[PDB]
């Protein structure tokens, strides 16, 4: 069906193309031409034993291990694929929680899936499969409270478990209407810590995120992402060292809390250990 | 109403080949030129739909060969004021069968002169339409 | 209004400036936007250019639209019926509605003023500075901050004379000493015996008053900063010598007045 | 790949020289691709070790001298695309544009008579400035550090006092390897208890002929100014 028409000059064309590399997409015309580049600049994750999960900025999976030139990780833990609002490991070497239909709606669906075998929606019967409705689900500080959006605005999600899908309107507190943050930062420029309702801050610390906080696997990483720059902390704000580079693209890695791997050309390097620095 | 500071028909070489200061209270042929200069140099054959200079109305025109100046005060509406200015082009044109030119100017002044006194006389516009004139005059 | 609203009576411009006065009443004002928008839009007709400034002014404006306009203006102002003059008039009005006040605007304006420039701002400046003083503006730290900086790299010695004179009086009633010093040094930095000279003269009202740290140091400084170049030498020597000649406390009292 | 090649640049005295490790930890002097020469900037790249084997399990030093006084290429800040090619035991390779090519280094200090200077200062290509404000140090150590880093000149003192405050504006001049003279007046607050300086809010006024390099220089220096995670 005709979705929409888009107008941007050239009352005269004869070609359109989408790459068979699929890299790029472009449209050709008489008066001239345009190329546009896609990305979900920065895009969601989960960890399960010796394996990385990615959600594409652009590009498909690449969700661990490799074999020849480049390999997008196709597995039963479909990462870079779905229509993501948010992806978070529900730790287990066997579980993930996933929101799909992404976007802004009233609310989306989340279908949470088992690593043993994901599905279109996994079983509501199963609690490593559950799906329900809800717009986004988000971490928040002092680590077990969570945000869920299950209204198109502030629901708090809080559970001891991180196989979690909990719904909590209390903590309704707008003054920031449904948008994006993850230890609370509707561009707070702070990660702000809370419980399940309160109308009085516990506290906010001034530090900042990639709009994600990096936990050393599950949900306790004082290793921090920042969008450009990333900072290394131990759990919570202890600024251990602060990272910056200036290429507005890539990554550097932690094994656990603050194990600093840095990539260095055709050389891949440990930034540092004990009092050491190394090329593995 | 004893309102013409001068009406000048100026060349667009900043020259003035007509000026009558109908009314005046400032002088000098020089200052007149100077005053002229600032504005003329500035308008430089270009004119404006309207122009106010000095809080004073400047209605000025250009032809196809000549620059028309009237100085008056913005203290008396355009439409009329212009009407006289209009009257000036038009009658001269019809009557003569020709409007102003540099050439025209060069052959004889007098007619302008003749007209001018009739139309206006000082700071009071006695008249602003041709016809009356046209009959009235017969030179 | 409408009928006129395109140079029927190119007369319409004048009126808004006063003859038909405007400073509005609140719902009434909202209604006005369209008409001004036509002129604002049209940008033409000497009668138009003037009209744009008065209408917009009288009715007032939102911040936002200004923004669009700043660009428009960027091209426009130079000649666009010889926009500069109407604009200087407009500008004189700007300095008045905000003469260093809505300082954010003043600064936005300032940046813009200098920027859109040509040169023709200087004339305007004579007014603008005057406006700021009229308020006796208080976001000076900032206001001054822009002025200082820009003027530095927005040049014209002549401006400096005026401002100097004013500044000359003001000093430590508005503090921020290090900065102010910081500036002052700079002002001098420039050559010209003359440019240099002003920083000392301004200083006399200032010195005398001293500020959040000054008397001791005030005494120390004239010493620390010293110059030859004969008559420039002399200026240092003489001020000193003059200084030399009265109990500096007394010295300050007589001279200052 | 076994063949791992690691490389970095060493610029050793004029000569920007290319350390290359191509280590061919390959299972053989695997066939190698292709390489191409070029005019460069006031440099030209100028050497290739000839062979194209990727000798087995083997490590090699491949040197590129570059020619450091010629080859104009006006692709500023360098950052010009460079090729290592996929042309033989290789299906791809690296095509790269450089980055890593900056100013602070290039220019050497250079000097002037002050009156003339001032006159000149004003006179020069006005067109660039950047601000100094913020650091980790006093401009004593800080200034020295910056100075050494860019290898550039502050022309003259007046004792007024870079100490008690100073409320000093420092005039700096430098001349480079391909000869641009760059002028500064930076005017700066300066550290000292409850007096002033642990920021600046001093303005660095940069004049260099093109604004584009000039401002860029102001930046470059801005990079230089402080000491933090690149």
């Amino acid at each position: 069906t005709g979705v929409q028409t888009f107008r941007r000059d050239h009352d005269r064309f004869w070609v359109l193309a989408a790459h068979p590399n699929l890299n790029l997409f472009a449209a050709g015309h008489d008066g001239g031409m345009i190329v546009f580049k896609l990305e979900r600049e920065r895009p969601a994750y989960a960890v399960h034993g010796n394996m990385l999960h990615y959600v594409k900025d652009r590009f498909l999976r690449q969700l661990d291990f490799n074999s020849s030139k480049d390999v997008a990780v196709m597995q039963l833990r479909s990462g870079s694929k779905f229509p993501v609002f948010n992806m978070s490991y529900n730790p287990a070497e066997n579980a993930v929680l996933l929101c799909t239909r992404a976007s802004n709606l009233e609310n989306s669906t989340y279908d949470l899936y088992t690593i043993p075998k994901d599905a279109d929606s996994q079983n509501p019967d199963a609690p490593e499969g559950k799906r329900s409705s809800g717009l986004t689900a988000v971490w928040v500080a002092r680590n077990r409270f969570a945000v869920l959006d299950r209204m198109h605005s502030l629901l708090i999600k809080n559970l001891k478990n991180e196989i979690t899908k909990k719904i909590q309107v209390p903590n309704c507190d707008e003054i920031f209407y449904a948008g994006t943050g993850n230890l609370l930062l509707r561009d707070a420029d702070s990660i702000t810590l809370f419980d399940v309702q309160q109308k009085r801050t516990l506290a906010s610390v001034k530090i900042s995120k990639v709009k994600y906080v990096i936990w050393s696997a599950d949900m306790s990483h004082v290793a921090l992402l920042a969008k450009h720059a990333i900072v290394i902390c131990n759990r919570k704000l202890d600024a251990l060292c602060n990272i910056h580079e200036n290429i507005r693209v890539k990554s550097g890695a932690w094994d656990e809390s603050g194990v600093f791997i840095y990539t260095t050309s055709n050389h891949i390097k440990y930034a540092v250990t004990t009092g050491d620095h190394g090329i593995i | 109403l004893y309102t013409v500071k001068a009406i000048l028909i100026l060349d667009n070489d900043g020259d003035r080949l007509f000026a009558k200061y109908y009314d005046d209270t400032y002088p000098s042929v020089k200052e007149q030129k100077a005053f002229e200069k600032n504005i003329f140099n500035k308008t430089h054959r270009t004119d404006s739909e309207i122009a106010l200079l000095e809080g004073l109305t400047v209605v000025y025109k250009s032809s196809i060969d000549l620059y028309f100046y009237v100085i008056g005060s913005s203290y008396e509406n355009e439409l009329m004021l212009m009407a006289v200015l209009n009257c000036l082009f038009d009658s001269l044109s019809q009557m003569l069968r020709k409007n102003v030119e540099k050439r025209a100017l060069l052959e004889n002044m007098e007619g302008l002169f003749l007209a001018v006194d009739e139309i206006v006389d000082g700071g009071v516009i006695l008249e602003s339409d041709p016809q009356q004139v046209v009959h009235r005059v017969a030179l | 209004q409408l009928f006129c609203s395109s140079p029927k009576a190119a007369l319409r411009y004048a009126a808004v400036r006063t003859l038909n006065k405007v400073a509005m009443k609140h719902p009434s004002a909202v209604t006005a936007c369209n008409l001004d928008l036509e002129n604002l839009v049209t940008d033409s007709n000497r009668s138009i250019a003037t009209l744009a400034i008065t209408t917009l002014l009288k009715t007032g404006s939102e911040s936002s639209i200004d923004r669009l306009m700043k660009q428009i203006s960027s091209f426009m102002s130079e000649i666009s019926d010889e926009f500069k003059v109407v604009v200087v008039q407009a500008i004189s009005a700007l300095c008045q509605k905000y003469p260093r006040k809505h300082a954010v605007l003043m600064n936005f304006l300032f940046t813009m003023l200098r920027e859109e420039g040509g040169f023709e701002y200087k004339r305007a400046i004579v007014d603008c500075i005057i406006s700021i003083i009229e308020e006796n503006s208080e976001s000076k730290e900032t206001g001054l901050s822009h002025l200082c900086e820009f003027i530095e790299d927005c040049e014209f010695t002549v401006l400096a004379t005026r401002i100097l004179h004013l500044l000359g009086q003001e000093g430590p009633k508005t503090n921020n000493p290090s900065k102010y010093i910081r500036f002052i040094y700079n002002r001098v930095v420039l050559e010209h015996e003359e440019v240099r000279a002003g920083a000392v003269s301004a200083l006399a009202k200032f010195g005398a008053q001293n500020e959040e740290m000054l008397p001791s140091i005030l005494v120390l400084l004239k010493r620390c900063v010293m110059d030859d170049d004969n008559e420039v030498r002399d200026r240092a020597t003489f001020y000193l010598n003059v200084l030399e000649q009265k109990q500096k406390a007394l010295n300050a009292g007589y001279i200052l007045n | 790949d076994p063949v791992y090649a690691e490389a970095y640049v060493h610029v050793n005295q004029y000569d920007i020289v290319l350390d290359v490790l191509v280590v061919n930890q390959t299972s053989d002097t695997l066939q190698n691709c292709t390489l191409e020469l070029a005019t460069l900037g006031d440099l030209k790249l100028v050497e290739k070790p000839s062979p194209l084997t990727l000798a087995p399990h083997d490590f090699a030093n491949i040197k590129a001298n570059v020619k450091v006084a010629s080859t104009e290429n006006g692709i500023i800040f360098g950052n010009i695309v460079y090729d290592v090619s996929g042309a033989a035991s290789d299906r791809n390779c690296v095509v790269l544009s450089d980055i890593h090519i900056d100013i602070m280094d290039y220019i050497q200090p250079a000097t002037c008579t002050d009156a003339e200077f001032r006159q000149m200062w004003a006179e020069f290509e006005w067109e660039n400035k950047v601000t100094v404000n913020t650091n980790m140090t006093d401009l004593n150590d800080y200034l020295q550090h910056i100075l050494k880093s860019t290898n550039m000149k502050c022309l003259t003192p007046e004792k007024a006092l870079s100490g008690y405050c100073g409320f000093m504006a420092a005039n700096l001049y430098a001349r480079s390897i391909f000869g641009e003279d760059a002028l500064a007046n930076v005017s700066i607050e300066k550290p000292v208890h409850q007096g002033p300086d642990a920021a600046v809010t001093g303005h660095i006024r940069i004049r260099a002929k093109s604004q584009g390099m000039a401002l860029s220089l102001g930046d470059k220096i801005n990079l230089s100014q402080k000491k933090t995670s690149l």
